[PDB]
């Protein structure tokens, strides 16, 4: 129940599900922040390949 | 720091149903014909 304090930076949780497998449960970058489009890790990486 | 989809269940309601109008109800306020209270109104199904 620690790390549930969202005062330090975010994580990526990994969860084992019941009727399906161990499902990945986190994609939100350590910009622990609500407005910059630099959480949601795929957004960080989608641009970078276009930059590439 | 993480979070689940939060499926967020709720529901709504119904029921205006209130209808009574017990103004048309009479009250017989006599003495006891000779173990009721001395004070309470008592409903009557029938004379039977």
């Amino acid at each position: 129940q620690a790390l549930l304090d969202n005062q330090g930076v975010s994580c990526n949780l990994i969860r084992s599900f019941v009727g399906k497998g161990v499902r990945l449960w986190g994609c939100r970058t350590l910009l622990n922040e609500e407005n910059t489009a630099w959480r949601y890790i795929q957004i960080r990486l989608l641009v970078s390949s276009v930059e590439h | 720091t993480m979070v689940l989809p939060g499926v967020s269940y709720n529901e709504t309601l119904l029921t205006q149903a209130s209808n009574d109008d017990p103004v048309t109800m009479p009250l017989f306020i006599g003495y006891t014909p000779p173990p009721v209270t001395v004070m309470q109104p008592v409903s009557v199904g029938s004379l039977t």
